[PDB]
């Protein structure tokens, strides 16, 4: 008889937005997660908590692995996803189960979801990118990091991503995410303490504490061959120091008169501290045990060239850095190279108390400098501060005799949409304690009292005094293309539920 | 137990015929599965339906073999046939467990029904010409309605048709058209397509070899045809097999029966209400199971009406009442559950979808009647 | 630790929500019929709102409260009374949409006393007024069908559509005089089929003489109340005979001066105790109808139907006495002989002979007859004749969502209390159509569209539903109405019953045993 299991397999997946509610917002808290080995992990991302989070209920189960595609999709904030398609599902409760057929009210959304990209093309708003100018970057930065951490971190990691996202930047628009890989990840200081490196950071070092802990030119070489000997006594040890006499013939040949500069030794395996004290005197520093994916790297930023043989050298292969400096954490210690020969490539310095607070910056200028980036590949960007949420559904709403498209039940499906747009805005202020329905009348109400005025204007929702703003002068702006697969996403995401008629238990025995 | 052992069978069906009721047409809907595993399936497509699903059920064993052969000749839509092998089993109800009647003598009905089955086919046949392409562009893109590949069939099932008429040709027609090779190539756009005729590996025109990923390209003159597809995604070559080497079975179809029948479960309109009139003329003993095979073949449209969310006891009053009187080509819209024709509507399928649509159900039906009981725990 | 405190929620509503989709299926004239079965096996079936509340347990406290404020409903309504307990349900699903969201349950209590302000503005406009003095059966006719296909089929509805209007009319005047209480005259009995019921003009008496010669039908007779019996006692015997004898021939000599020797003027005597069977021989000889064993209730009530008086002593005789009739007949059924006397000059009150075999055929008939009787008793004293066939409650809807700031002006807190009673009153009509097969929403939708014409049509009209057709009809051509004083109650008791269920949001057990 029917199905009557709809509404059943709802009901135990209403409890995912009713769990992720305090999730949307800046003024949103975080959740944390704990396993059995002790380790905590606190963050806000959707797919770290859906994955580790098991729920009772399977039905919630497989439209937690939707959220994966949302990772290049949004990345920040996917929440808002799951918290739309929630309050979808109950208007739909308030019609199907009065005698609506699924099949029908589908239809009258599938209309709407193509319709609502029609409007988001008049929506959006396009910027000049080519002029980069800092006022819209420090913005982009604000839409982020407001809605992952505090205002104290976020003075702090603002120029830290702004400077990350104008190091790899062209005129032709070329930009790469995997050039910026490296983020070094140290216990020390504090979380406000991180600073941006302006390049790559190695985590060897040499075993020679008297080495130069400032160098104003470094010239940094590969080396493949290791400079200490394995095994074939006192032959061998010779073999070293004809080695140490063409890199002491190097040190002088390139600059003989004023100790300005110096050289860098890479090492895939140990070197003799023995031999290391003769580059005390020619400020020569040396490492140890390099990494593969390390070395690498050097060759595209340092300018340097893998050499085997140490018998032929010259300044062709020899790269150079304008700023070199060492120091000293503990037992291990660390070389920090920047201005090198092709800078493009910069690294991010986090330091913390333990890896529970260093998880939330690693995860927050992981998305943060990918969603800045798409601002400068997308020009098209979206008005946020919950702009769109009144705007998208006030369309929608009025219809009459002029766009409609739509008839008897699938009508009643576009004004059901317009509804389900309005509980993320209500959800941000209930979070913070605010009455949506006061909230409206500054907000949804000055929409209308603007339109009269023959003049196009977005206003926002501001969570700290509850009352309306500007997200021109707030700064928060959402990309075009990030909210284009989220919404029409969220349709196709939403449908798997409601397409389900019900839910029978069988399979393999 | 005897008749016991039969009820549990006829709900068997029942109860599998019921979740594939909604599996048909562009409005179909979705199952969601939940095994002891914990694994989740949301398809639309029975045919990973039944095969997931092991079933306590004895006689719902013998409906997974049926639908390897539904969908060995086309299985687009075929697989919701099982529903008449079970409306035919929930009609015996009144007769079988009530009436006492021998099962032979309801077989003997359905050799009458089926004979006279094939007689109705061939009064909606409608004979069409294959030397028109553009006839038969709308003919393969009627299964194309229930993908988003619409649009996308312009430069997709123009690649099938011209394949499979250099390898049908004729002999009667009867061929070969296995000997086509298609080729995927993951990435790209689903525009670009590669037209080749002949062997890939006399007074040949030119010889190249361009530069592909995958491999190099051959050409071989003749005095055979393949395919390179090149998909708009990586995953996507399943969905293009789907529509375009599944959808071979439609030019594999128009040439046994060029005659076209309704389409979109409009055929069995015209069948029901032409089968009550065939019964009267019966005037004996198995006219009431005859006739009541009727009653079972209205059930197969309500489907749709399911999926357009009307009521199936008032909205064929005047559907029934069309195609009774007024003429057989009327049929069923299936979107919106409208009277409009299948004239308007331009989609119709050839006779031989209904023809082993009906065959299969009718001899998996009398094989199920068949089964006295079922015993168990005999440790083979 | 703090906290505590309570939440309103659905734990409050699923006591008030219970009897929604129980009272759900009745509501309308396509509705099924309720059933009450006790242990010694009387069954009584109906719908009515005296079984579904007073009569009905259940562990809900909630159905306590609703049974007690339909004590107003009864009594000015009676019919219809599941479309109040539906506004309710839907307004307790709006309170997870609102008060849910964070809004008091003070808020949205002052929209439904707004509302009730806004409901009595557009009830003015919208009842229509009707002259009850010049006697027209024409909207009689129509309320009365439109009662009984709401209670009986439409059998019984033919039959008793001319029966109840002319019940009433006899009663009302010039004056617009109708009297409930004095003319009841409910006939409890089982013979053939309810739907060979019959209308009598006079009271019916439920004794008679087993005298095989008396008189059946007779043209007229005039009848002698006497409170007291001459009859043959155990008392020295002949000490009593000489008594009875001799008031028996001024019994006699009474038909003599009315002239009872015409065929045409009848006779007949009625008494309180039994009659001595010898004694009738002398009535039988002269075509005198005899009747013992009489009630003090019927005896008493013969005095104004009949229009004579009532007489104690047998030697106290005058002509004013003697009522008149002007038809007399009696009916023997089982043990018990029914005498109808009808066709009175100037009868003052009438009744309905109740047919039926069945308990729950008698007790079905029982009721629909007496609230049958109400609903067309208010349509006399209503000057003002209401359209029904939800044409009140969907025309109201569209009232209060075209004037929200315009004229009420709400600061936007009691905007969602006064659209939340619009979401309920298309529910009624809503009912309706579930009950009839046909789809809830689509059927109203063409209403809908219908109103939408009917506003830039210039004109006054009312758009009706039709449950037969599922399409818009016409009020008055479908004969659906509704009395003034039915839906002047209804939407003053809906707001009272509606604001006590949501401003509960605790609940508590305590007191003294």
């Amino acid at each position: 008889r029917r199905d009557a299991a709809l509404k059943v397999n709802v009901t135990s997946a209403e409890g995912l937005q009713s769990v992720l509610e305090t999730n949307l917002g800046p003024k949103g808290t975080l959740k944390m997660l704990v396993d059995g080995a002790g380790n905590i992990k606190l963050t806000k991302d959707g797919k770290v908590l859906l994955t580790e989070m098991q729920i009772q209920s399977p039905t919630a189960v497989l439209i937690a692995r939707a959220a994966a595609a949302q990772d290049e999709i949004t990345g920040d904030g996917t929440t808002t996803v799951v918290c739309l398609v929630g309050e979808l599902l109950r208007q739909a409760h308030r019609f199907i189960q009065e005698g609506v057929h699924p099949r029908i009210i589908t239809d009258g959304f599938e209309i709407a979801r193509k319709e609502s990209m029609k409007f988001l093309d008049e929506f959006k708003i396009s910027k000049t990118n080519l002029s980069n100018d800092r006022e819209f970057l420090l913005q982009v930065a604000r839409s982020s990091l407001l809605t992952k951490v505090d205002a104290d971190l976020t003075e702090v990691l603002t120029p830290i991503v702004t400077d990350a996202v104008l190091s790899v930047y062209d005129a032709q628009a070329d930009n790469l995410d995997l050039h910026m890989v490296e983020i070094m990840q140290m216990q020390h200081l504090s979380p406000k303490d991180t600073t941006f490196i302006k390049g790559l950071v190695l985590d060897h070092g040499g075993r020679h504490p008297d080495m130069p802990t400032r160098v104003k030119n470094a010239y940094v070489l590969i080396l493949n061959v290791s400079l200490e000997y394995e095994k074939t006594a006192a032959s061998e040890r010779k073999f070293v120091d004809a080695k140490l006499k063409k890199i002491i013939d190097l040190k002088n040949e390139v600059c003989g008169m004023d100790p300005d500069k110096g050289f860098v030794i890479i090492n895939q395996k140990g070197i003799d501290p023995m031999s290391l004290d003769v580059f005390a005197k020619h400020n020569i520093l040396a490492l140890r045990r390099a990494k593969r994916r390390n070395m690498e790297r050097l060759q595209l930023v340092t300018g340097g060239e893998a050499q085997n043989s140490v018998e032929d050298l010259s300044p062709q292969i020899l790269g150079f850095s304008g700023l070199v400096y060492q120091e000293t954490i503990g037992e291990e210690k660390f070389t920090y190279v920047t201005e090198n020969t092709d800078p493009k490539s910069c690294t991010i310095l986090i330091k913390g108390s333990t890896h529970y607070a260093l998880a939330q910056t690693k995860d927050a200028v992981r998305d943060g400098l990918r969603a800045v980036a798409n601002v400068l590949k997308d020009k098209n960007i979206i008005p946020g501060a919950g702009a769109f949420y009144i705007a998208l559904s006030r369309y929608l709403r009025s219809a009459n005799m002029n766009k409609l498209g739509a008839k008897g039940k699938t009508k009643t499906g576009i004004e059901a949409f317009a509804e389900a747009l309005l509980v993320i805005p209500k959800t941000l202020v209930k979070n913070s304690g605010f009455d949506p329905l006061d909230v409206l009348a500054m907000v949804e109400d000055e929409l209308d009292d603007a339109q009269d005025s023959d003049e196009t204007r977005y206003v926002g929702v501001d969570l700290n005094i509850g009352d309306s703003c500007d997200p021109t002068i707030e700064g928060i702006w959402d990309s075009y293309r990030v909210l284009r697969n989220a919404i029409t996403g969220a349709t196709g995401i939403a449908s798997n539920l409601l397409l389900c008629d019900e839910l029978l238990r069988a399979g393999r025995s | 137990t005897g008749r016991q052992a039969q009820i549990s069978n006829i709900t068997a069906a029942k109860a599998v015929a019921d979740v594939i009721r909604t599996c048909l047409g562009p409005k179909a809907m979705l199952k969601m599965l939940l095994d002891p595993m914990g694994g989740l399936v949301l398809t639309n497509d029975g045919h990973a339906i039944l095969r997931e699903i092991d079933v306590a059920h004895p006689a719902a064993k013998s409906m997974l073999e049926l639908s390897r052969t539904q969908d060995e000749e086309v299985g687009d839509g075929t697989t919701t046939v099982i529903i008449l092998a079970g409306e035919i089993l929930a009609q015996c109800a009144p007769y079988l467990i009530e009436k006492n009647i021998h099962p032979v003598i309801i077989i003997q009905a359905l050799k009458k029904a089926l004979t006279d089955a094939l007689e109705v086919i061939k009064q909606v046949s409608k004979p069409v010409d294959v030397e028109n392409d553009a006839a038969m562009k709308k003919l393969i893109q009627a299964s194309i309605g229930t993908k988003y590949v619409i649009h996308w069939s312009e430069k997709m099932c123009e690649l099938a048709l011209d394949a499979v008429k250099t390898v049908r040709k004729d002999l009667f027609e009867i061929d070969i058209k296995r000997y086509v090779r298609v080729e995927k190539i993951p990435g790209g756009d689903v525009l670009d397509s590669r037209v080749l005729k002949g062997v890939l590996l006399t007074n040949c025109g030119l010889f190249k070899v361009e530069m592909i990923g995958d491999e190099y390209f051959s050409f071989l003159d003749n005095c055979a045809c393949t395919i390179m597809l090149r998909g708009g995604s990586k995953d996507i070559l399943n969905e293009i097999d789907r529509n375009l080497q599944d959808a071979m079975a439609v030019a594999r179809n128009v040439m046994l029966s060029p005659s076209l029948s309704p389409g979109g479960g409009a055929t069995e309109m015209a069948v029901s209400v032409k089968l009550a009139e065939k019964a009267k003329q019966l005037e004996g003993i198995q006219q009431w199971p005859y006739q009541a095979v009727a009653d079972a073949m209205e059930c197969i449209p309500r489907t749709l009406i399911q999926n357009a969310g009307g009521d199936p006891i008032r909205l064929l009053s005047q559907l029934r009442a069309k195609h009774a009187q007024g003429n057989f080509t009327t049929g069923i819209d299936g979107d919106k559950g409208k009277i409009v024709d299948m004239v308007s509507y331009g989609i119709w399928e050839p006779e031989v979808i209904k023809q082993q649509s009906v065959k299969t159900a009718i001899e998996s039906a009398c094989l199920l009647l068949r089964v006295d009981d079922i015993v168990s725990g005999v440790r083979k």
